[PDB]
Parts: structure tokens; C-alpha cells; sequence
């Protein structure tokens, strides 16, 4: 019944995050802390993409262009390069097809 | 100075973005970010009998917005009752969702 609320729980604030972030940074940060705990605390989906916007360094919210930054280059092996803004912090991701 | 005041009205996002099944058992074992509720009892002059649109919640606060004004109201402060996605009347003390959040959706304390 706990895991159950939570995906209803955990998509919900997880839209809004989205949403708002871009018009609500503080909002999404905010929610993203409960969306965390959400997320292990019941025990739900793991994280995988939104490593595209979210940072494992602060977490956070970030979106590429705003207050995040991605780029992919090919050439033996492409890989993309991604940091946040608020934690200025270097990571990286290949890409694979 | 804070984001309230920014992102005061846009329950637009709080509504194409909300719509977990509301309900007391789901009440505080939810994500208060978009259910809409009202202030009908509190200490504060200026927050009882008053209606917003959830926004915040944490260790220290619950959010409400509506109009071009938010809800400041702590969830030790007073009652929120939040409308089941049901069509219901939820009545729910801010007290038992006191901070924690999470101490619904990982249940009471771990010991
Ligand atoms: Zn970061």
C-alpha cells in the first residue's frame, strides 16, 4: 500500500518539479528532496535519464541551456559531457545505440 | 527575495502535474505539492479560514497558494483540509504529516 501511493506520489511531484523548475527552480529543488526519499524511502523507480537534469553531486533540478549543460561529440566512441551549474561539478556519459 | 512570491497563481503546473489519487491514507503519505486544501483552523491572525493551493512541505512548512497571495502556514500550526480526488472533504490535522513527510512513505520509524 506504501509502494503504491508512492507511484502515485512520486509522479506527481516529479511533473511538478519539471514543471515549475523551469518556472520554479527553488520549487522542483524543493520537491526533488521529497521526491528523493520518495524514490528510496518507498522504495520505487530508480533513477536512470533524469541524470540529464538531476545532479548526484547536489541534487538538484537542472536543465541543459539553463542551469544545466550537455554536450555529446562523436569520433571513436562519442561521449557526452554533463555538469551542474550550481555544483559545479564534471561529469561524463557515452552514448550508446 | 524567495520563489513564493514568483511562483504565486501558477497552480496551472500544480494542476496538469497533480492529480494523484487524493486521499486521507494518501493524504499524508502523498507529496504535498499540488492538492488543494484550506486553512480552517490556525494560529495566525492572518492564515484561518483561508483556501490555497499546496505547495510546499518541509521539515518546518506547508505551502498553500491562491490568488496573488501563499499560504504560510506550518503543519504543526493547524488543519489542513485537502479535498480527496474523489470529490471528498479530507480532514486531516497538519500535525500527523509534522515535518516528515517521508516518516508516511517509509512508514513510521525504523527500529
Ligand atoms: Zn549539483
Amino acid at each position: 500500500e506504501k509502494k503504491r501511493i508512492a507511484k502515485e506520489r512520486i509522479d506527481i511531484l516529479f511533473s511538478l518539479a519539471e514543471r515549475v523548475f523551469p518556472y520554479s527552480p527553488e520549487l522542483a529543488k524543493r520537491y526533488v528532496e521529497l521526491a528523493l526519499l520518495v524514490q528510496q524511502k518507498a522504495k520505487v523507480k530508480i533513477p536512470r535519464k533524469w541524470k540529464r537534469r538531476y545532479c548526484k553531486k547536489c541534487h538538484a533540478f537542472l536543465v541543459p541551456g539553463i542551469n544545466a549543460r550537455v554536450r555529446l561529440r562523436q569520433k571513436r566512441m562519442p561521449h557526452i559531457v554533463v555538469k551542474c551549474l550550481e555544483c559545479g561539478h564534471i561529469m561524463r556519459y557515452p552514448y550508446i545505440k | 527575495q524567495g520563489s513564493y512570491q514568483e511562483i504565486i497563481g501558477r497552480t496551472w503546473i500544480f494542476r496538469g502535474a497533480h492529480r494523484g489519487r487524493v486521499n486521507k491514507k494518501n493524504i499524508v503519505w502523498h507529496e504535498l505539492i499540488g492538492l488543494k486544501v484550506r486553512v480552517v483552523n490556525s494560529t495566525h491572525p492572518g492564515y484561518v479560514g483561508i483556501e490555497g493551493y499546496v505547495i510546499d512541505e518541509t521539515r518546518n512548512m506547508l505551502v498553500i497558494a491562491g490568488e496573488n497571495k501563499v499560504w504560510k502556514v506550518p503543519k504543526d500550526v493547524c488543519i489542513f483540509e485537502f479535498e480527496t480526488w474523489d470529490g471528498t472533504k479530507i480532514k486531516i490535522s497538519g500535525e500527523k504529516l509534522v515535518g516528515r513527510p517521508e516518516m508516511r512513505l517509509k512508514k513510521r520509524w525504523r527500529k
